[PDB]
């Protein structure tokens, strides 16, 4: 009957902080933070301000814009009738050129808005992992973000960049809608082998899965003994605690091993980069590499074998 | 107006900001739905017949 | 792949790659990992496992240099730590077992209400003002508009009979959120930092209770040394008393239910 | 052995459901009352599972039967027994593994607890792992009993349970535009991001830039205030997270406890409730 | 868009079309298997046929179809030829006020042809129509325009000029998802190929684009759907090449992908002249025969009922 | 109003602000709601029969 | 019952009578469930309730 | 072995032994219901008098 740390009970507030300053170079901060009780019986009610440089604009900018591609040329498929739009929305979308203009820029029409639209989701991103190294040390702080943001940012070049014009197919590289992109996954998965065969993905998922696990776990524990600042990690790391002291414990009378409010957020940080890591992998070899996964995996030994209790005929053979 | 008459003390309960400004949008929504709806099956006057066929006559 | 060696190919090379590398890093996890709290302590049993290293298999790392804030000394790992004392005796001399908190547990300072011994100087703000301090100092503060100002609520021991009341509710400057109010016992007339984190509210009734301690226990509870102000070392000092009441507040607690 | 200052906390009982006689330690883990019995389950698997490798599809001597994680897998029975425990070599010995595993991870699950008590802390991690729990549960229980069948579950394959979703998965097509299976993917998603912003952060701040301090909060909590504008907090991603994962898995569990006993058509159909709306 | 838990109450169908525990299940609601049965029921045969009398082409002035048939058969075959068919209209549907030997009706000239459709199948392709074989009620179902036909779809509005892609939309056509939205016109009418499954593990062999797969796709989609069974049905999923992995259903579905193309390539389609606009598609075009059209959602229309069985002048002789 | 004698009692227990502006999303949505099955099914008095098209014969 | 009354002093007021009021209704929702599934459908199953079999066909 | 068993609440509370048990038989109680109505006889729908839900 322990109040569990879940909606900051009651809050209090203070002035607007426009964090600490910045050197020579880092344009003024903006805005005019405000509150939300709301959102504050989470996390700090405070809003902004928010830093915006160069690349800060220049990647936002390239930011709205391909959505402002991705956007129209969808709305146009429905005839322009919202209503519909609104209707077929999450089947609506965007796709790329067609096999012809393999790598070719595609007319602006077949596939092409797609392929514009895409260049602008592809620096845009780029551009914003700059917003970050940049707005990053400009803070003192060292480089562990820029850095996994890349291990995603990679992954998404394998579906892109990389691979798709890694393979002279202004098709191979994934649509631009929720549903058609969630078909294009399925898509592939057929198209080559099956990918549950793949082990770079059948890997590349333990680890979303150990997000889904650990970030999962430290987030309790953290709580667990949130009362004893375990929540306060920072100094924690530094000057350790009961914090630490509780928790860590806890691990090592239970899965034996254990580490430091310090290791863990390793692990996190690795687990993380150690996906979309595999994740490339796999959809960068399933393509120009082994071509059906299925045939590669039992070829090699891997594939199971079950008995038979339904089988087929072959008209390609008897016909 | 046979309730209306005593109805008056509902300012008092209901916060006149919060009714004024909700009713705001209620009937904002409200009439941007209806009209897109039955504009949808109904009668969609727009694409679905007279005066003049400007598609039809005029594009071929 | 578990046989030996059948099939040969490119792709099947590189899983060999990442699925060896991970081997690798796993190990740097390891080291990084033993940083602190090593090395272990006593010979109540060995190192479960595969090969029994003389202590973990990644031999540990080297010193790291913590860097402190303005006005910090430096804090560094691993780093050699002074053996502390264990007022508690074995229940049996079997390794593995349990140790009975002397005299009484509530302070005894063992294991449900033990805690170490961090640096007496209260943790400060970014510039140099101390983080959390009561409200009082915390002038330029102001309770969330619309939440219910605890400032006024009577504190209630898990006994639920009353145990003094709240004054100021320590506050920080780092981010507006609520982690002490002050509780002016009722016995002691003295003032106890109450740990949010410990804090049942009951807007309802402006009642704060905490199944926690007894009523009484709050004029046991580890007295602040300056009360416009908290230092690292009594920030887990505070704490850790309550949490005994965990396993300590009532005999029922502590032992088994079925 | 003891870590560097475990050796003060060691406390005598704070049990659950009795224990107070096997509480006390091994290595480094606390037995207890359900240290004790997971232990026996899992051998009682671990090794009885062996028996499964041993014996395998036909039986120990078909060339079918094999030692190879890759493929080696015990297989439910067939739909045939619905509620019924199989032959061991048909399904029941299936059943019988998965029995244990339940309570393997219902012992540890509250042995879990038993600690959260020595260790006088927080319970938000068996709380959290419960969800983990039975999302095993309403996978291969709460939905083959609506389907009348235990052999109805999954397999126990290193691999070979991967099919077992491709089939179960297709058996509606394109089971990618179920409404959870979305969500709960959504979140496996979330999660691994604010995770990896986290745990990046942190280890970012805490051994920051060169010839540099131990950076503070009044730096974190501007961090993003900066590049994306605002700042969920400190205490808070440490909320967000178990919230995510805890969720996402809790989804998936309906994801998969609907898929069948509460729908039947092609889940791509199911969105055209969405269509059919009498508007566009 | 908002998350949901199935609106269908348990426990559903239950067909273990795979070994114990491997994948390939499938699952039906009760309540709906019911139902439609219930509906898709078979209207039971005509009385006992004549065996006596000389034949047909005989007595009658202009009878190539039914020639061999007794006067009597002959005539069943008529009365059902019409229940099956318009029994709202009456003879006079695909007849003259009187006059009987006219072929002055579209409605007779194809319904001629649709007599060369139905025996040819019910014993060339008996492969795929077996047993029970097809007859009028088939596609007809006691309507004279088969509800279950398929003029290539125009595709969702054109904005100005310009909207090629043909996959983004959301059309029962296929079980409802963004796909071709028409894989059958390139696929059931023509005769597009359907495999996509690389030959070899590694690559230097199928070079189909994806997005062909991903035609493959849609089809498989509406073929699963028209029947009405998962792709388990047919597929061992990891398999879905793998034929000595398939199950028998697959191949008895083979040559169906291609009974069509000839009911379409060589009846339906030819017929086009003779049938009015109001049977013709926006491109110009007849309604073809899709799986759907006859299977509706079943396994074996009228599931197995087969009333062709019970009509001798309803097989190639 | 015969239960009022008996009925006013009923406001010590349940706030009026909790319930008054509760129950007035109660009816808007219900109403909202019913207006959308029925219409969606029983008979679809807009898009569904008479007096007759006019779109479609107009159009023609 | 006679007895019985002593019970009491160990079980709690709340905790049991409210423990049980929502073991009726889940056991009570759970009842009529399992039997509507196959014994006896007397919903959509049978006359005079049958205007939907009878009737939409 | 009753004859000295009670004894037993001088070491277990009321509350301890006394619901749990419940819960329990409630578990065991349900748990069994179920497994028999499934094979040797599966009364709630395996035979008669199908009368009314069949002839009905
Ligand atoms: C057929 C192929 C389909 C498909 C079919 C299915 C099917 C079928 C299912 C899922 C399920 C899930 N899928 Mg899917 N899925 C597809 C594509 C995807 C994609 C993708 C990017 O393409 C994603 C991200 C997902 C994501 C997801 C998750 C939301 C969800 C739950 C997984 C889980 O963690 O259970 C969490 C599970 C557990 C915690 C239990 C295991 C842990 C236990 C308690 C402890 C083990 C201890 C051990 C035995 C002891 C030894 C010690 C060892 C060291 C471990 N799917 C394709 C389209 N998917 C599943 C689901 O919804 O489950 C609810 C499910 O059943
Ligand atoms: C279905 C076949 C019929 C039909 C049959 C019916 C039937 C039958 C009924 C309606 C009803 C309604 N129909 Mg109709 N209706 C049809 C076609 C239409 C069409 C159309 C375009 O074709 C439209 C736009 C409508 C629209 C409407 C609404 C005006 C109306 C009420 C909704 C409601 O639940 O209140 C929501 C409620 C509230 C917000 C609050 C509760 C009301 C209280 C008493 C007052 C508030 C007190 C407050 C505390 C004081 C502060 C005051 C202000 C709020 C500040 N109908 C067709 C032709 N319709 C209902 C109706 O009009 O009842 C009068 C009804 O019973
Ligand atoms: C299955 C074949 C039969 C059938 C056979 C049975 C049988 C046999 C039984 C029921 C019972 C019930 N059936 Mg039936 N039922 C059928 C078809 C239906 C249909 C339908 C639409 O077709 C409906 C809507 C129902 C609905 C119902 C419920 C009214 C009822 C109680 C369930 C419960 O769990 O209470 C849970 C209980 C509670 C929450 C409260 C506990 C009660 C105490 C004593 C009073 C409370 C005291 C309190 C402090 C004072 C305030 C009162 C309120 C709590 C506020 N049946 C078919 C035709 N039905 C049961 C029943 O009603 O018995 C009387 C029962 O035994
Ligand atoms: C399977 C073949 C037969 C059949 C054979 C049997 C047999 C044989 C038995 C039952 C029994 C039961 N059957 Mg039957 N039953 C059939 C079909 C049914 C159907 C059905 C829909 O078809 C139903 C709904 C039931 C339902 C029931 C339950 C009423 C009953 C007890 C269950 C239980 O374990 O509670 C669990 C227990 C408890 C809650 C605790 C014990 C009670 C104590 C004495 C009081 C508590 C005291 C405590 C200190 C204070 C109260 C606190 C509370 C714990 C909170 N049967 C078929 C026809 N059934 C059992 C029975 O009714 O015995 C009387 C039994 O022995
Ligand atoms: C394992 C690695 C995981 C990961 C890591 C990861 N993601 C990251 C990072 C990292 C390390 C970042 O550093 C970066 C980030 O958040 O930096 C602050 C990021 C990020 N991950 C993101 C998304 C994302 N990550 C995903 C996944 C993952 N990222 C992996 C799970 C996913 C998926 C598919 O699950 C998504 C969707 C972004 C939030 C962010 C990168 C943002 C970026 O590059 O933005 C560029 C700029 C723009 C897009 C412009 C926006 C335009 C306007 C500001 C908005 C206006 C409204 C809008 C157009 C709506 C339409 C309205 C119209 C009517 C106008
Ligand atoms: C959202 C919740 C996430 C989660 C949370 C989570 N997991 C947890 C916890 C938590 C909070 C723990 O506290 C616990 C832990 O590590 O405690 C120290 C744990 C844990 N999560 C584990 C695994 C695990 N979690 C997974 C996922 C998740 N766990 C989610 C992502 C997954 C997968 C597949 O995604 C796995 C494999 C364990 C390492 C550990 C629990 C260990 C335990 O209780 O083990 C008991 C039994 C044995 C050691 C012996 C086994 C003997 C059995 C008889 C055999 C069982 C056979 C099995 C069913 C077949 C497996 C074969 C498959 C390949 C088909
Ligand atoms: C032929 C042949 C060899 C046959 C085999 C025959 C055999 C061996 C038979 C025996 C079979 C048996 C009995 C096996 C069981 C043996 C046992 C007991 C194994 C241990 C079981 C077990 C659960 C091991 C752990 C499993 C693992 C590694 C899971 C990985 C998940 C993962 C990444 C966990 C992270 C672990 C860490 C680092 C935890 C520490 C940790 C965490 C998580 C914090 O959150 C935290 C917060 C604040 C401060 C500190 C900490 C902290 O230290
Ligand atoms: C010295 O003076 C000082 C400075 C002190 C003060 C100065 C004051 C000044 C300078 C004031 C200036 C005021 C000005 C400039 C005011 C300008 C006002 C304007 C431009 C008003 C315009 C109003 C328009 C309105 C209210 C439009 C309303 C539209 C409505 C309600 C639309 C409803 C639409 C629906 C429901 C649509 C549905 C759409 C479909 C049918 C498509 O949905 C299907
Ligand atoms: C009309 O619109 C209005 C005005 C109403 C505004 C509304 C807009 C809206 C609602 C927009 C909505 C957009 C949505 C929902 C988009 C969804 C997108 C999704 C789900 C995308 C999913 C996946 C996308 C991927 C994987 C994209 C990959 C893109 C790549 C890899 C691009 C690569 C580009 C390269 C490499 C370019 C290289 C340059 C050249 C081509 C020259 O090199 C040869
Ligand atoms: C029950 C009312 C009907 C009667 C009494 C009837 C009668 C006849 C007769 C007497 C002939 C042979 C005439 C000749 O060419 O010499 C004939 C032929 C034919 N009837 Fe009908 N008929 C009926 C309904 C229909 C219907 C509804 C169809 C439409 C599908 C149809 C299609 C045909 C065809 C296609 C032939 C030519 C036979 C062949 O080529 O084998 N009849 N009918
Ligand atoms: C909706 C789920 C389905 C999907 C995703 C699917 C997918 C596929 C794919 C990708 C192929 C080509 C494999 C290759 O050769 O490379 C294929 C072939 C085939 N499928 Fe399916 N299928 C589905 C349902 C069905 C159903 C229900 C049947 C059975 C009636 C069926 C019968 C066949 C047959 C006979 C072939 C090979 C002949 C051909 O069409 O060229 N499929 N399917
Ligand atoms: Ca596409
Ligand atoms: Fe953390």
């Amino acid at each position: 009957p322990e109040y569990q740390n879940i909606f900051t009970a009651v809050q209090v507030r203070a002035p607007a902080y426009p964090g600490v300053p910045l050197p020579k170079g880092n344009l003024p901060r903006i805005g005019r933070p405000i509150f939300s009780y709301w959102l504050g019986k989470i996390g700090d009610a405070q809003i902004g301000p928010i830093y915006l440089g160069l690349t800060g604009t220049l990647s936002i900018f390239f930011g709205l814009v391909a959505i402002s591609i991705i956007g129209f040329n969808m709305l146009a498929s429905v005839h322009w009738d919202v209503f519909q739009f609104l209707k077929h929305f999450f089947w609506l979308g965007l796709e790329p050129p067609p096999p012809q203009y393999g790598l070719r820029i595609p007319p602006l029409s077949e596939g092409g808005w797609w392929l514009m639209a895409g260049l602008f989701l592809t620096l845009s991103i780029l551009l914003w992992w700059v917003r970050t190294y940049k707005r990053a040390e400009a803070l003192g702080m060292s480089q562990h973000l820029s850095w996994a943001f890349a291990a995603a940012i990679f992954f998404y070049l394998v579906l892109g960049f990389i691979r798709p014009v890694m393979m002279g197919s202004w098709a191979k590289a994934v649509p631009f809608g929720i549903f058609p992109h969630l078909d294009w996954t399925a898509a592939f998965s057929i198209r080559y082998g099956n990918l549950y065969y793949n082990p770079f993905h059948m890997l590349s998922i333990a680890f979303l899965y150990g997000s889904a696990l650990l970030f999962a776990m430290h987030g309790a524990t953290i709580l667990s003994v949130s009362r004893f600042g375990g929540d306060r990690e920072i100094d924690q790391i530094t000057h350790r605690g009961t914090a630490a002291e509780r928790a860590a414990l806890f691990w090592r009378w239970t899965m034996g091993f254990n580490v430091t409010m310090e290791s863990i957020h390793r692990w996190a940080w690795w687990c993380a980069v150690l996906t979309v890591i595999t994740a490339g992998i796999g959809i960068l070899l399933s393509g120009t590499v082994v071509d059906n996964w299925y045939l590669w995996a039992v070829k090699h030994g891997m594939a199971p074998a079950y008995p038979e209790v339904v089988t087929a005929v072959n008209p390609y053979e008897t016909a | 107006f046979t309730m209306n008459a005593n109805l008056y003390k509902i300012w008092l309960i209901l916060d006149p900001r919060r009714v004024l400004v909700s009713i705001v949008a209620f009937q904002i929504v409200l009439g941007l739905l209806i009209h897109m709806i039955v504009l949808s099956t109904d009668l969609n006057w727009l694409d679905d017949n007279i005066p003049v066929s400007y598609q039809a006559l005029g594009k071929k | 792949s578990a046989g030996i060696t059948h099939y040969i190919d490119a792709a099947q090379i590189t899983i060999w790659a990442f699925w060896l590398f991970f081997f690798g890093l796993i190990i740097y996890l390891r080291r990084e990992d033993k940083r602190e709290g090593y090395p272990l302590d006593s010979d109540r049993t060995e190192r479960s496992g595969g090969r029994v290293k003389v202590v973990g298999f990644p031999d540990l790392p080297d010193p790291k240099t913590f860097v402190l804030p303005h006005n910090g000394g430096t804090v560094v790992a691993p780093r050699v730590e002074a053996p502390v004392a264990v007022n508690a005796t074995p229940f049996s001399p079997a390794p593995g077992s349990p140790l009975v908190p002397n005299g009484d547990p509530m302070l005894s300072g063992f294991g449900p209400a033990a805690s170490p011994d961090r640096p007496k100087h209260c943790d400060l703000t970014f510039e140099g003002l101390p983080k959390i301090v009561p409200m009082r100092v915390a002038k330029e503060f102001s309770i969330a508009e619309g939440d219910p100002d605890p400032r006024g609520m009577t504190v209630v021991g898990l006994d639920g009979e009353v145990a003094g009341t709240v004054s100021d509710v320590w506050v920080d400057r780092s981010e507006p959120q609520i982690r002490y109010l002050e509780v002016e016992v009722a016995a002691n007339k003295k003032k106890v930092l109450l740990p949010i984190g410990f804090s049942r509210f009951d807007k309802k009734a402006r009642k704060v209770k905490v199944d926690a301690i007894k009523a009484a226990h709050f004029a046991n509870v580890p007295t602040l040394s300056n009360p416009d102000q908290v230092t690292l070392y009594e920030e887990d000092k505070v704490c850790a008393y309550y949490a005994g009441g965990k396993l300590y507040a009532t005999a029922e607690r502590a032992g088994p239910l079925l | 052995a003891m870590l560097s200052f475990e050796k003060k906390y060691r406390v005598r009982g704070g049990t659950l459901i009795g224990g107070d006689l096997f509480d006390f330690w091994v290595g480094p883990f606390y037995v207890g009352f359900f240290g004790v019995v997971g232990f026996c389950f899992t051998l009682l698997g671990v090794l009885l599972i062996v028996w499964g490798a041993t014996i395998g599809p036909t039986g120990p001597t078909s060339d079918l039967q094999t030692y190879n994680l890759w493929r080696i897998s015990i297989a439910p029975p067939d739909l045939s027994y619905g509620l019924r425990m199989a032959p061991l070599t048909e399904g029941g010995l299936w059943q019988i593994i998965t029995i244990c595993a339940a309570g393997a991870f219902i012992s540890w699950a509250l042995r879990e607890v038993e600690i959260c008590r020595k260790l006088g802390i927080g319970f938000h991690v068996p709380f959290a792992f419960s969800f983990a729990i039975g999302a095993y549960l309403v996978l291969v229980f709460v939905r083959p009993l609506l389907m009348g069948a235990w052999g109805h579950g999954f397999p126990y394959g290193i691999l070979s349970h991967l099919d077992w979703v491709s089939n179960v998965g297709y058996q509606f097509l394109h089971f990618h535009y179920n409404p959870a299976h979305m969500l709960a993917i959504s979140f496996f998603f979330t999660n691994c991001l604010a995770l990896s912003m986290h745990g990046s952060l942190i280890l970012s701040v805490t051994n920051p830039q060169k010839g540099e301090p131990v950076k503070t909060s009044e730096h974190e909590n501007t961090f993003f205030r900066d590049i994306v504008g605002y700042s969920i907090g400190a205490l808070a991603i440490h909320r967000l997270g178990l919230f995510l994962a805890l969720s996402a898995a809790f989804w998936s569990a309906v994801c998969i406890l609907i898929s069948g006993p509460f729908w039947t058509r092609g889940w791509p159909e199911w969105w055209n409730w969405w269509l059919e709306l009498p508007l566009w | 868009s908002v998350m949901l838990l199935g609106c269908e109450g348990p426990p559903p169908g239950t067909e273990q079309i795979g070994y114990r525990g491997v994948g390939m299940e499938n699952y039906y609601n009760k309540r709906q298997r019911a139902l439609s049965i219930q509906a898709n029921q078979p209207v039971e045969s005509l009385p006992a046929a004549d065996s006596t009398g000389p034949k047909a082409s005989e007595v009658y002035q202009n009878v190539q179809v039914l020639k061999d048939l007794s006067v009597g058969e002959f005539t069943r075959t008529m009365v059902a030829v019409t229940t099956w068919v318009s029994p709202k209209e009456g003879c006079n549907y695909c007849h003259v006020p009187g006059n009987w030997a006219s072929d002055d009706i579209y409605t007779k000239v194809v319904s001629r042809r649709m007599f060369e459709l139905v025996r040819a199948a019910n014993s060339d392709w008996k492969a795929h129509v077996a047993e029970t074989g097809v007859t009028c009620y088939t596609c007809h179902r006691g309507n004279p325009v088969p509800k279950y036909a398929w003029v290539t779809d125009p595709g969702p509005k054109y904005p100005s000029g310009l909207k090629p892609t043909g996959q983004n939309y959301g059309s029962k056509t296929v079980a409802y998802a963004s796909l071709p939205f028409d894989p059958l016109t390139p696929f059931l009418d023509q005769a597009n190929e359907i495999r996509i499954t690389g030959n070899a593990a590694l690559a230097g062999s199928n070079p189909a684009s994806l997005k062909q797969a991903e035609w493959t796709f849609g089809l498989m989609m509406n073929i699963s759907d028209s029947l009405g069974v998962g792709c388990t049905f047919c597929h061992n999923t990891r398999a879905f090449n793998d034929w000595t992995q398939s199950t028998p259903k697959r191949t008895t579905a083979w040559y169906a992908i291609r009974h069509v193309r000839d009911i379409n390539q060589n009846y339906i389609w030819p017929l086009n002249d003779v049938l009015p606009a109001s049977r013709k598609g926006p491109y110009g075009d007849p309604l073809r025969v899709s799986c759907m059209t006859c299977h509706q959602a079943v396994n074996k229309p009228l599931y197995g009922a087969q009333m062709a069985k019970d009509y001798p002048g309803l097989y190639k002789t």
